[PDB]
């Protein structure tokens, strides 16, 4: 990275972190170019990455955002602005408001400016589509045009869909697949990628864990499958595992347990849609494999 | 509350539209992100212009008919499921109706002065009554189970048309969009490009994730400058021939093609279309 470009980096999170505080609906507007450079720039990192990241202690594991760019600035002052901490995003970045441009494009600029302390998984709303989110490619030709949406689409195939946090911790947005047999069928997919209606990689980011089914049951989404209690444990005694870590559903405190504690699903957006009031949660692990939750207030 | 131009409630968490009769000189009112349920007291607000009801839960359009004067109402990502209340918003130059339960295109035959109409992420299955909108600019059905392009030869004005993830199966109904300089058919069942002939002002032509297994048809395409081909069928080297005419065409998306298998695929692309600067999503050195 040229020094030249470092320092028009700093005056991006500058301007992305001057509304910090301020009325929840500021936009700060960055020119075109400005975020199609973080759009190619990330792409770079996360293609030389692997797509199965291996993290290892400290790093705090967030939910969804879904847009929510002043509940995710809200999350760097509990846990603490980067390079404070580091840092694991689940997937769901984008979503509804007219804020989710400045969420993807400050999360975006701590990947380029910390790439090894900062992380970002692949959620379901980071799909190449409009199939079945509209709220993000709203927002870009309306700000922009339809073209900068594409150049996202270039950068959100690119993104990695799992991480295990020390061996002990598997991360991803959805869920466990009925295809998952190895860690090794992850690493084998190939970015960049459309997110498929079915397989491996959609299951990962699709499925949702559920209390009345027995092994793999139909999604009511439409996509993907949900799995019971008993997949969990068999999932976790297998590849020698502690704790799935997932997110892509809401949850009234910002975290809630699944299979006798085996399973926990964050979220990070609090106050979601309109009158469910919900509360956000980041899961802290040390250098013990020790996870604390802390909560957000909406 | 003061007497400004502009007024922004967002994120307020406001359930009724109680006691706004005092703004005097109101022109623009943001309540995106309240709990508002139904549209209410927006009578005496007579000089408001643009209306922002993004992201609420109105379950039916009523009570707008005072605001004669209004231009750009946006009642998006809510809880709409037929089209009404708009037919007095004579002077209205934007309408936004994202992502709702709308199952039909009507009540929509006296905004004459309409310029900009989106209808993403609904239930439309068909294209109607659009006849009357002569000033449409762009025109925005995407994310709809449409399944045949038609009533649209009175929108001599429209310069963007975005038709992504419908149900289509054959390009057509575009013979009088003369002045049409962005096309975006991409995430349909089209199997064959045709039905071009007379938008030569084709700035950006966007077909991707679809069937197509030939480029032919598109040779008077001379300003194109984007094509959007990803995700197809093509197979054949000898297409790309048909945009060598497009000598201002700078990106082309072929990736996930029969074509990338070749492993001589960047080059052959930029050898055959020295023009372009972008080919999928990195830069040409
Ligand atoms: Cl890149
Ligand atoms: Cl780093
Ligand atoms: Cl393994
Ligand atoms: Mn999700």
């Amino acid at each position: 990275m040229s020094d030249s470009e470092k320092l028009n980096l700093d005056s991006i999170i500058g301007r992305l972190l001057e509304v910090q505080g301020s009325r929840p609906g500021k936009n700060v507007q960055l020119t075109e170019n400005e975020i199609r450079g973080l759009c190619l720039k990330s792409r770079e990192i996360f293609l030389s990455q692997p797509i199965l990241l291996e993290l290892e202690a400290p790093l705090k594991i967030c939910g969804d955002i879904h847009g929510q760019y002043y509940d995710l600035l809200r999350l760097f002052e509990y846990g603490g602005f980067p390079p404070e901490s580091n840092y694991l995003f689940l997937g769901d970045y984008v979503d509804r408001g007219k804020q989710s441009l400045e969420t993807i494009c400050l999360l975006l600029a701590y990947k380029i400016k910390y790439p090894e302390n900062f992380f970002l998984l692949r959620g379901n709303h980071e799909c190449a589509s409009i199939n079945r989110i509209y709220g993000f490619y709203d927002e870009c030709k309306r700000r922009y045009n339809i073209k900068l949406w594409k150049t996202f689409t270039d950068c959100f195939n690119c993104l990695p869909i799992a991480a295990i946090v020390d061996e002990k911790i598997f991360c991803c947005h959805g869920g466990l697949s009925p295809d998952l047999q190895s860690m090794e069928q992850i690493r084998r997919i190939m970015r960049p990628t459309d997110v498929p209606d079915q397989g491996l990689l959609c299951d990962l980011l699709w499925s949702d864990p559920d209390k009345d089914v027995q092994g793999w049951g139909e999604n009511d989404r439409g996509v993907s499958f949900t799995f019971g209690a008993e997949v969990v444990a068999k999932f976790l005694h297998k590849h020698d595992l502690d704790l799935i870590c997932r997110a892509h559903q809401v949850v009234e405190d910002g975290y809630e347990f699944f299979a006798k504690r085996q399973l926990v699903t964050l979220f990070s957006a609090p106050n979601y849609c309109g009158e469910f009031d919900n509360a956000g949660a980041m899961m802290s692990v040390d250098e013990t494999l020790m996870c604390s939750f802390q909560i957000l207030k909406p | 509350d003061r007497d400004a131009e502009d007024v922004d409630l967002n994120h307020y968490r406001i359930g009724k539209i109680e006691g706004f009769e005092v703004l005097k000189k109101v022109k623009t009112l943001c309540l995106r992100q309240n709990l508002i349920k139904c549209i209410e007291n927006l009578e005496e607000l007579q000089s408001l212009r643009e209306l922002d009801l993004y992201d609420n839960q109105i379950k039916k359009i009523e009570n707008l008919e005072a605001l004669t004067e209004l231009e750009i109402l946006d009642i998006s990502f809510n809880l709409l499921r037929n089209i009404e209340g708009v037919d007095k918003l004579t002077r209205l130059k934007k309408l936004f109706l994202v992502n709702n339960k709308i199952s039909k295109i009507e009540n929509l035959s006296n905004l004459h002065q309409l310029q900009m109409l989106e209808l993403g992420s609904n239930r439309i299955r068909a294209i109607e009554n659009i006849d009357t909108l002569t000033n449409l600019e762009s025109l925005f059905l995407g994310k709809n189970k449409i399944t045949k392009l038609q009533n649209l030869d009175a929108l001599t004005n429209l310069t963007v048309l975005s038709m992504q993830s419908n149900r289509l199966t054959k390009i057509e109904g575009l013979q009088n969009l003369v002045n049409l300089r962005e096309l975006y058919l991409s995430h349909n069942g089209i199997e064959v490009i045709e039905g071009l002939e007379n938008n030569n002002k084709l700035t950006m032509l966007d077909i991707a994730s679809n069937r197509i297994k030939k480029i032919e048809n598109i040779s008077h395409l001379t300003e194109l400058q984007e094509f959007w081909m990803n995700d197809n069928l093509l197979e054949s080297w000898s297409d790309l021939d048909e945009l060598k005419g497009a000598r201002s065409l700078e990106t082309v998306y072929l990736e996930r093609n029969p074509l990338q298998k070749d492993p001589q695929y960047r080059r052959k692309v930029m050898l055959a279309l020295p023009s372009v600067r972008q080919i999928d999503a990195t830069f040409v050195r």
